[PDB]
C-alpha cells in the first residue's frame, strides 16, 4: 500500500479510490514518472530549459503579446497571480513555462505553457491567461524547484502531472458522470 | 407433381402440407466457377486487328 | 370537498381548465358541423 | 495482466454515463457504459452479417455481399430479403462507431489527456456517415449506399466512379488524393526521423532535437517543429477524410454530369 | 400554494362557475335540438 | 503449374514476410512495461519480450 | 449459488440482459427474412397455405 | 432543487404539457375531417 | 407528482424534451410530405374521395 | 425493492426510456414500409382488401 | 436510503404495469382494424 | 379505508381521471361502430 | 402523504363520488338501450 | 394464511392484481368476442339500414 | 419492512372479502351470458 | 416569469431566432422547389390554373 | 439577475412572441386569398 | 487432475470456454441454415424422404 | 419432510409456483383446445 | 457481498430465470399451433 | 431464510393447498370427460 | 449413504427436477409419435 489508493470492491478489474488528496500524492491523472533527477542538456552541455533572465539573446517575436505582468485567471474566474518570467527551451526555441507570482506574493510557482489558453483563441484582446486545469487555491500547492535557474526532468514531470491531474480533481463535479 | 384431388404437392410420393416453392439464394445468385466458364453465353473471341 | 384544492395555485387550475374546455369545444364543434351539416347546407345556398 | 506502471493509473472517474457499475476493466480493455453499448451493437451487427452470408450463395470470404435495397424503396425500410438487412446492419455500425468514439473520450478523461483522439476518429466516422446516411438522404434513397462485401464494395466504387465518366477530374477528389499522398510521405519522413536519431550510426550516441532540425534544414532548407510534425500529420490525415467526404457528397447531390465538363468555368474566364 | 382557508372560497366560486356553464350549455343543446335533432 | 501462377506465389511470399514483420514489430512493442503483472504471476504474450536494450549518451 | 462470489451480480445481470436482447433480435430478424415466417406480410395464412421450401426436382 | 420549487415547477410543467396535448388533439381532429387515414 | 424534479434536472429535461419533440415532428411531417396520399403541398386541395389510396 | 440499492433509479429510467423509444421507432418503421401495414397509404382499406403475402 | 427505494419501487412498478396495459389496449385497437394472424 | 394512507390524493385523482378519460373515449369509439349512430344521422342531413 | 384521519374522510368522499358516477352511467345505458338495444 | 402478506407493500399487491385482472379480462373479452361473435352480428344489423 | 403481522392479518380479511365479492359478481355475469349465447 | 431565472434570456433569444430563420428559409425553399407554389415563375396564375397533384 | 427584470423581460418577450404570431397569421391569411392549399 | 486449476485460474478458463462454445454453436447453426438439406426454417416440415440430397 | 423448506423465502416459493402453474395451465389449455376442438365447433354455430 | 445477501439475490435470480423460461415455453407452444416448423 | 417452526407451518399450508388444488382439478377433468372424452 | 454428505440438498433436488422434466418431455414426444394418440382423437373431433 505505497500508492495511497484502495479498490472499490473485491471484484477484480475494479477501479481504485484515492485515500488522501490525489493531487499531491500523485494518483491517477496526477501520477508522475520517476525520471532522472538531472537537468536536460542541449547539444552543448547547457541547461535546456532556462528563464529568459539567464540568456538575454532571447526575445519575443513582434506581434506577440508580452505575457509578463499579465493576470492569470484560474478555473474560478479569480486571478491567481501575475506572470513575471518566462522559461524557454533553448534546443528548440519555444516558451515552455511561465513563472507566476501569487497575489500575496511570498512565493513563485511554475505554469506549463500547455495548460495556458488565451482569450478568444488569441485573436482579439489578449489581456490575461486562462488556466482551466487548476483552481486559484491549488496554485499554492504546485511542487517547487531545488534551484531558481534550472529544472530537472524529475520535477518537470511533477509540475506537468500536477496540472494535468486537476482536470479530474479540481472540483468534485469534474469526477462525476454528466447524466 | 400435384395431387389430382387435393391439389397438394407430392415430393417423392409424399404430399406436402403447404404451398411449395423452390428454394434459392439471394435473388437467385449462383456461385461462379472457373474463369473460362465466364465466356459461356458471351460472344466469341474478337477478330485480329486491322493493321 | 374544498380540501382537494389545498396546495394548488388557482391560476394553474383555471389555465388548465381553459385549455381543456377550449380544445374540447373545438373538437365537438367540428364533430357537430359534420353531423348536422350546418355550414354546408347554408354555404351552398348563398353560392348557388 | 497489467503493465509494470499501470496500477496507479486505474482509478475511478472520467465517465460520461454511469458510475462504479461500468467503471471496471475486462482484461486489458476498459469497460464503460459505451463499452457495453459497443459490444451490443458489434454483436448484433456481426451476427446479422453472418446471417446475410448464410442467405447468400457462398461462404467464400471474398465473395460474401450484403447489398442495399433497390432505389424504388426510397428512404423506407425495405424487406429484409430485399436490402432491409443492410439497413439494420448500417444502424448497428453507426451505433458501434459512435459508442467507440464516446468510449475513447471516457478513457482520455480518466488519464488526464486531451480530446484529440475522439475527434480525429470522428473524421473517419463522418466520411462513413456521408457515404451511407448523408448522400443517400440527399439523393432520396438508402439504396445509394455501398454494399458490405470485401470485393463487392470495390465494384460499387468502380461503377459509382464511372457514373461521372472520369472520376479523376473531380476537383475535391484531386485535393483529397493529394492529402492522402502527402500524409504517407510525411509519415515515412517522421518515422524515419525518429528512428534514425534513436537508432543512429553504430557506436555513436543517440541524437538530440537539434539533430532533427539541422538535418531537415540541410536537406530541404526548412524543419517543422517536433510539435509541428504531429500537428501536420493530424491535419493531413483528418483533412484527407474530410475532403473525401466532400468529394463524394458533391457527386450526384450537386453535380450530375461528367466531371471533365465541370472545368468549363476555367476555360471560359473572360481573360 | 393555496391554504385550507382560501381553498374553501375558491371551491365556492368554482362550483358556481361549473353550474352556470352547464346551464348555458343545457339551453344551447335545447335550442340545437329543435333546429336539427341528432337522434 | 496450371492453377498455381506467379501472382499467387508472390502474394503468399508477401504474406509470410508480413507475418514475420508483424512478429518483429510486436517484439519491439514489448520493450517498455514488461513483464506484465497478474495475480497468477508474470505474463508475456506471443511474441515473448525481447532482451533489454540499452542506449548510448554523450559524455559530459 | 456461490457463483455470485466469483462474479459481480450487477455486471452479470447487464451481460445477461444484453445477450438475451441481441439473441432475441437476431432470431426475430432471421424469421422476418424467411419466406415461411415473414409474419408481417403472411401471418394471416393458415398452415396449409404457408410457404414450404423445397429443392428442384430431378427433371 | 427543493420541495417548494419542485411543486411550483410541476404545476406549470403539467399545464404546459396538458396544453400541448390538446392542441395536438385538435390538430389531429382537424386533419381527420380533411383526409382520414383509416 | 412534483417529486420527479428532485431527481432530474428541469433544465436538462426540458432541453432534451424540446429537442426530441422537434426532431419527431420534423420526421413525421417529412414522412407525410414524401407519401402519395398526404403530399399536401402538391395535392392538398383534393377531397378525401380523390386522394390517392394504396393498392389493395 | 432492494433492486434499486444496486442500480441507480435515475440512470435505469433514462436507459429504459432510450431503449423503448428506439424499439418503438424500429417497429413503426418496419410496418410502415410493408405491403400490408403501409397505413399512410392503405390505412383506409378494410381488412379484406389489405394485401397478404403469398 | 432503503425506505426511499421502497417508495420509488411503487412508482416504477405502477408505471411499468400501467404502460403495458395501455400498450395492450393499443394492440387491441390495431387487431380490430387489421389483424396480423 | 386504510389503503389510502401515504398516498397523495392529487396523484390518485390524476390517475383516476386519466383512466376514465381514456376508457370513455375508447368505449365511445366502440359504441359508435356498434350502433352506427353518427353515420345514419349524418347521411340523413347530407342527402340534400 | 396522508394520515389515517385524512384517509377516513377521503374514503367517504371517494365512495360517494364513485357511487354517484355509477347511477348516472346506469341512466346513460338505460336511455341508450331504449334507443338502440345492442343485443 | 395471512402471513403470506408479511413484509410486502399493499400497493404493490394492488398494482399487480390490477395488472393481472386488466390483462386477463382483455384476453378473455377478445376470446369471448370471437366465440359468440357478438359485436359483429349486432353491428351488421345497424349498418344495413 | 411493511404490512407486519397485525396489518397483514387485517389486510387478508379485506382481500378475501374483495375476492369473494368479485367471484359472486362475475358468476352472475356468466349466468347472464349463458342464457344469451351458451358456449357448449 | 421564473423560467428566465432558469434559462439565460440571451441564449434562448439567439437560439430561437436562429431556429426561426432556418425554419423560414426551409419552408420558403420547399415551396419554391414545388410545382404549385413556385411563385417566382407561376405566381401570376390564378388558383384555378395553379398545378395540382394527381388524383392517383 | 434580480428576478425583477425577469418580469420586465417576460412582458416584452410575451408581447413580441404573440405579436409575431399575429403578423404571421395575417401573412397566411393573405396567402390563402392568393392560392389556398386545402 | 484438479492441479490444472493451480496452473490455469478457473475464472479465465471459464470465460474462454463459454466464448468458444457460443461461437462454435452459432457457426454450426448458421452453416446448417445456409445448406439446402438443413434449412429448417424453410423446409423444416419435410420428411427425411422429401429432404434435399446432394447430387451423386 | 418439512426440512426441505429450510432457509427459503416463502414469497419466492409462491411466485415460482405461480409461474409454473400459470404457464402449464396455458400450454395444456391450448393443447386441450386442439384435441377437443371446442371453440372451433361453437364458433361455427354462431358465425355461420 | 455478504452471504446473507448472496442468498437473497440467488432466490430472485432463479425465480426470474424460471419465469422467463416459462413465458418463452408458452410463446413457443403458441407459435407451434399457428405454424409448426417440423 | 426460514426457521424450523415456520418451515413446518408453511409446509402444512402447502400440503393443504396442493391437495385442494388437485381435487378441484379432478372435478374439472371429470366434467370434461363426460363432455368430450379424449381417448 | 455417505454419497450425500457434503452435497447441497437443494442442488440434488433441482438437478433431479431438470433430469425428470426433460426426460419426461422427450418420452412424451416419443409416446405421441408411437401411439398416434392426439392425432387420431383430434381427427375424430376436427373433421365433424
Ligand atoms: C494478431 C495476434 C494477436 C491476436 C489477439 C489479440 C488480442 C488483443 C487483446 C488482448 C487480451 C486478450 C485476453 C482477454 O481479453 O482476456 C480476458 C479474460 C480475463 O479477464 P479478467 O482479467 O479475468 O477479467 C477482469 C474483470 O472483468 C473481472 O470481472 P468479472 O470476473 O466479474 O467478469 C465479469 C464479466 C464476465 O462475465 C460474463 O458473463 C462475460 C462473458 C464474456 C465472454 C462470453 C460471451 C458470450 C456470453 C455472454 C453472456 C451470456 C450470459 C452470461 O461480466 C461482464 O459483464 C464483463 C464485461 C463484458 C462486456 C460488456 C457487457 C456486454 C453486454 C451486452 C452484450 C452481451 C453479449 C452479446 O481472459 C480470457 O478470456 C482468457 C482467454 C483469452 C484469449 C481469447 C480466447 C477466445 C476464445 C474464442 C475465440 C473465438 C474467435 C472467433
Ligand atoms: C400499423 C401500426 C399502427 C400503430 C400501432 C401501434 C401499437 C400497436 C402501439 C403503438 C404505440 C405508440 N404509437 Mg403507433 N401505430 C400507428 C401509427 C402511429 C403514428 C403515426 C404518425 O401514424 C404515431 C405518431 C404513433 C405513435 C405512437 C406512440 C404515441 C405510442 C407509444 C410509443 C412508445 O412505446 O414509445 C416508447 C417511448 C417512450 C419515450 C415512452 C415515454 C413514456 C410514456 C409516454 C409513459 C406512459 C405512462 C403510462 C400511460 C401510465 C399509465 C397509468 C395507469 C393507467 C394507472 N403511432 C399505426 C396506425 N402504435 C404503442 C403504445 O404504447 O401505444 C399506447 C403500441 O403498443
Ligand atoms: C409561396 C410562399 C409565399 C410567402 C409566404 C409567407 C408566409 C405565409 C409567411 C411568410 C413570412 C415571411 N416571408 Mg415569405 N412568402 C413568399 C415570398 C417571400 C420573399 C420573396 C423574395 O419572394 C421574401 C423575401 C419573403 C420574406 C418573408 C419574411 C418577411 C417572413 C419570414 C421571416 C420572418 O419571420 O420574418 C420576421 C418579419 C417580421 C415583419 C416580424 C415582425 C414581428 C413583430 C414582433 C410584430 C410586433 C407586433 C406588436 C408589437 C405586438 C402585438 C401584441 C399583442 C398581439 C396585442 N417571402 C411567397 C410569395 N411568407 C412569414 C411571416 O412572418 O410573415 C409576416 C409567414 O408566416
Ligand atoms: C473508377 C473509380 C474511380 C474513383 C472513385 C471513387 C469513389 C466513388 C470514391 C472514391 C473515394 C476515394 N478515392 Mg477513389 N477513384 C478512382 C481512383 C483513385 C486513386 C487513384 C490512384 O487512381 C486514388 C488515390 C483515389 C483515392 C480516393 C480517396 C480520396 C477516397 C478514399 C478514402 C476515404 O474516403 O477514406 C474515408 C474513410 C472511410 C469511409 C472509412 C471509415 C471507417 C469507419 C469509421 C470504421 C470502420 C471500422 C471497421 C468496421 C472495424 C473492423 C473490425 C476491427 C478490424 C477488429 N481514388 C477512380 C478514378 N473514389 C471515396 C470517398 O471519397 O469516400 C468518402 C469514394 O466513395
Ligand atoms: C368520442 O369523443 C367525442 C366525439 C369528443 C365525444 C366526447 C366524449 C366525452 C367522454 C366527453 C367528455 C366530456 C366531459 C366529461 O368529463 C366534459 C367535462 C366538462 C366539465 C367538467 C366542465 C366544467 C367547467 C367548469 C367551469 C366552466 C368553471 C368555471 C369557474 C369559474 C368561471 C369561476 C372562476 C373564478 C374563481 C374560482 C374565483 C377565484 C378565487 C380565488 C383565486 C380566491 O378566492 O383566492
Ligand atoms: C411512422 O412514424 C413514426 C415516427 C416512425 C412513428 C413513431 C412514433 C413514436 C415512437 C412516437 C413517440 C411519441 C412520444 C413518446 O415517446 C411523444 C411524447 C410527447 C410528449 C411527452 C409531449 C409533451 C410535451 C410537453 C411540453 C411541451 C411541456 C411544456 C411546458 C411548458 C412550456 C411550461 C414549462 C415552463 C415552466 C415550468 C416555467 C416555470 C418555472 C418555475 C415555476 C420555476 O422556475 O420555479
Ligand atoms: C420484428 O420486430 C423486432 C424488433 C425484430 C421483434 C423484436 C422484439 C423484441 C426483442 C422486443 C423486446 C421487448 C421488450 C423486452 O426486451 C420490452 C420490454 C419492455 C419494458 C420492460 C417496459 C417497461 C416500461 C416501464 C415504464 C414505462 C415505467 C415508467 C415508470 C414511471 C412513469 C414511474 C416513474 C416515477 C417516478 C420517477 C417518481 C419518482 C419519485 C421519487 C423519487 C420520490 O418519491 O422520492
Ligand atoms: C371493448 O372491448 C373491451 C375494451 C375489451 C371491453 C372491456 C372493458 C372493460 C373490461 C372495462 C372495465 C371497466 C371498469 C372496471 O374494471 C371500470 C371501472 C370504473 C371505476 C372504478 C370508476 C370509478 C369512478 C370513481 C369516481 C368518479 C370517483 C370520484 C370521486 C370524487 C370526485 C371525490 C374526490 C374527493 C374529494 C372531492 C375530496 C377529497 C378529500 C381530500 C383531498 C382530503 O381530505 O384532503
Ligand atoms: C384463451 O383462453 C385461455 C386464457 C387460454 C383460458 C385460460 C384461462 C385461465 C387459466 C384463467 C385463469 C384465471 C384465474 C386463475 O386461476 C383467475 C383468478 C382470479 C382471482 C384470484 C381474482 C381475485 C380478485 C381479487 C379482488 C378483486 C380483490 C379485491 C380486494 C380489495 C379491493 C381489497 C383491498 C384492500 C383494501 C382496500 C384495504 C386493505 C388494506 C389494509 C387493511 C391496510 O393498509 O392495512
Ligand atoms: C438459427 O438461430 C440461431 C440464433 C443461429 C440459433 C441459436 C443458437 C444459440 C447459441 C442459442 C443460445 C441459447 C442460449 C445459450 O445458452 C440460451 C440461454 C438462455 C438463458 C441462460 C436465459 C436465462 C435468463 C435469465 C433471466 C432472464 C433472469 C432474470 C432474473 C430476474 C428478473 C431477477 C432479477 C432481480 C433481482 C435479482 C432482485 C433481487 C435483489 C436482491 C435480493 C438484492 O439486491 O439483495
Ligand atoms: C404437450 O404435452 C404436454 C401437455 C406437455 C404433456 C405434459 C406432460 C407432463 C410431464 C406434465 C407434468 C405435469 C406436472 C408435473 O408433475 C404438474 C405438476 C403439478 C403440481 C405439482 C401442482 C402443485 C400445486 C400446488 C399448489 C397449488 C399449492 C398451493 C399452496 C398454497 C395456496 C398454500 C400457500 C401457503 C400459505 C398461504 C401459507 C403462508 C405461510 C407463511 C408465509 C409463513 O407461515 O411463514
Ligand atoms: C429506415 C429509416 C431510417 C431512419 C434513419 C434516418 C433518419 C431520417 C428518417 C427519414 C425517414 C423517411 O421516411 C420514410 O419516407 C419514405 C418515403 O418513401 C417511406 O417510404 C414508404 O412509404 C411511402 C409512403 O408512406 C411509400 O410511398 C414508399 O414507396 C415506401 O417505401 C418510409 O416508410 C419512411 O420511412
Amino acid at each position: 500500500s505505497d500508492i495511497k489508493a484502495v479498490p472499490a470492491d473485491s471484484y477484480n478489474g475494479s477501479a481504485l479510490i484515492p485515500t488522501g488528496d490525489p493531487m499531491i500524492d500523485g494518483v491517477g491523472p496526477s501520477s508522475w514518472a520517476n525520471r532522472s533527477d538531472t537537468p536536460d542538456m542541449t547539444f552543448h552541455n547547457t541547461a535546456k530549459i532556462v528563464p529568459m533572465r539567464l540568456d538575454p539573446t532571447y526575445s519575443i517575436a513582434k506581434g506577440d503579446p508580452d505575457p509578463r505582468g499579465l493576470p492569470v485567471v484560474a478555473a474560478d474566474k479569480q486571478v491567481a497571480g501575475t506572470v513575471i518570467e518566462l522559461w524557454v527551451n533553448r534546443a528548440e526555441p519555444q516558451v515552455t513555462y511561465y513563472e507566476v507570482q501569487l497575489t500575496g506574493s511570498e512565493r513563485r510557482v511554475m505554469l506549463p505553457a500547455g495548460f495556458v489558453q488565451w482569450p478568444n483563441f488569441g485573436l482579439w484582446g489578449n489581456d490575461k491567461l486562462l488556466v482551466k486545469a487548476i483552481t486559484a487555491a491549488q496554485f499554492a500547492n504546485v511542487p517547487a524547484l531545488k534551484r531558481d535557474d534550472q529544472i530537472t526532468l524529475l520535477e518537470e514531470d511533477m509540475v506537468c502531472a500536477y496540472y494535468a491531474g486537476g482536470h479530474l480533481y479540481a472540483m468534485a463535479e469534474r469526477s462525476e458522470p454528466i447524466i | 407433381p400435384v395431387d389430382p384431388v387435393t391439389g397438394q404437392t407430392i415430393i417423392n410420393g409424399e404430399p406436402v402440407v403447404g404451398r411449395v416453392f423452390i428454394m434459392q439464394k439471394t435473388d437467385g445468385t449462383v456461385k461462379l466457377g472457373k474463369w473460362q466458364a465466364q465466356y459461356d453465353g458471351e460472344p466469341t473471341a474478337p477478330e485480329a486487328a486491322n493493321v | 370537498m374544498h380540501r382537494i384544492w389545498q396546495g394548488m395555485d388557482p391560476q394553474i387550475i383555471m389555465s388548465g381548465l381553459g385549455f381543456f374546455l377550449a380544445g374540447l369545444a373545438l373538437i365537438i364543434h367540428m364533430w357537430a358541423y359534420s353531423i348536422t351539416g350546418w355550414p354546408k347546407y347554408k354555404k351552398a345556398q348563398y353560392n348557388a | 495482466a497489467m503493465l509494470s506502471f499501470e496500477k496507479k493509473y486505474r482509478v475511478r472517474g472520467g465517465t460520461l454515463i454511469g458510475g462504479d457499475l461500468f467503471d471496471f476493466w475486462f482484461g486489458p480493455f476498459y469497460v464503460g457504459f459505451f463499452g457495453v453499448t459497443t459490444i451490443f451493437f458489434v454483436t448484433l451487427g456481426t451476427l446479422l452479417c453472418v446471417w446475410g452470408a448464410a442467405m447468400g450463395p457462398t461462404w467464400n470470404l471474398w465473395q460474401i455481399s450484403i447489398a442495399p435495397p433497390d432505389l424504388k424503396y426510397g428512404l423506407g425500410l425495405a424487406p429484409l430479403r430485399e436490402g432491409g438487412l443492410w439497413q439494420i446492419i448500417t444502424l448497428c455500425a453507426l451505433g458501434a462507431f459512435g459508442s467507440w468514439a464516446l468510449r475513447q473520450a471516457e478513457i482520455s478523461r480518466k488519464l488526464g489527456m486531451g480530446m484529440h483522439i475522439p475527434w480525429a476518429y470522428g473524421g473517419a466516422v463522418l466520411a462513413y456517415a456521408t457515404l451511407v446516411v448523408i448522400r443517400p438522404m440527399l439523393l432520396g434513397a438508402w439504396g445509394h449506399g455501398f454494399p458490405y462485401g470485401i470485393f463487392s464494395h470495390l465494384d460499387w466504387v468502380s461503377n459509382v466512379g464511372y457514373q461521372y465518366l472520369h472520376f479523376h477530374y473531380n476537383p475535391a477528389h484531386m485535393i483529397a488524393v493529394t492529402f492522402f499522398f502527402t500524409n504517407c510521405l510525411a509519415l515515412a519522413m517522421h518515422g524515419s526521423l525518429i528512428l534514425s536519431v534513436t537508432n543512429p550510426k553504430k557506436g555513436t550516441p543517440v541524437g538530440t532535437s537539434e539533430t532533427e532540425n539541422v538535418f531537415f534544414r540541410d536537406l530541404l532548407g526548412y524543419s517543422i517543429g517536433a510539435i509541428g510534425i504531429h500537428r501536420l500529420g493530424l491535419f493531413l490525415a483528418v483533412g484527407a477524410a474530410v475532403w473525401s467526404a466532400i468529394c463524394i457528397v458533391i457527386s450526384g447531390p450537386f453535380w450530375t454530369k461528367g466531371w471533365p465538363e465541370w472545368w468549363n468555368w476555367w476555360l471560359n474566364l473572360p481573360i | 400554494g393555496m391554504t385550507e382557508d382560501e381553498a374553501r372560497r375558491f371551491h365556492g366560486y368554482f362550483v358556481t362557475g361549473t353550474l352556470g356553464y352547464i346551464i348555458v350549455a343545457a339551453v344551447a343543446h335545447f335550442l340545437a335540438w329543435q333546429w336539427r335533432p341528432w337522434f | 503449374m496450371q492453377y498455381i501462377d506467379g501472382a499467387q506465389i508472390a502474394l503468399y511470399a508477401f504474406w509470410l514476410f508480413f507475418f514475420g514483420l508483424i512478429i518483429y514489430i510486436r517484439r519491439e512493442d514489448k520493450r517498455e512495461g514488461y513483464p506484465l503483472e497478474s495475480p497468477q504471476g508474470p505474463r508475456e504474450g506471443w511474441p515473448a519480450m525481447p532482451e533489454k536494450k540499452t542506449y548510448i549518451h554523450r559524455p559530459t | 449459488h456461490r457463483i455470485w462470489l466469483m462474479f459481480d451480480p450487477r455486471r452479470v445481470m447487464v451481460a445477461m440482459v444484453g445477450f438475451l436482447a441481441v439473441l432475441a433480435l437476431v432470431i426475430h430478424f432471421i424469421l422476418l427474412s424467411s419466406q415461411r415466417y415473414s409474419w408481417i406480410e403472411n401471418g394471416t395464412l393458415s398452415a396449409a397455405q404457408a410457404p414450404v421450401g423445397a429443392s428442384a426436382p430431378a427433371a
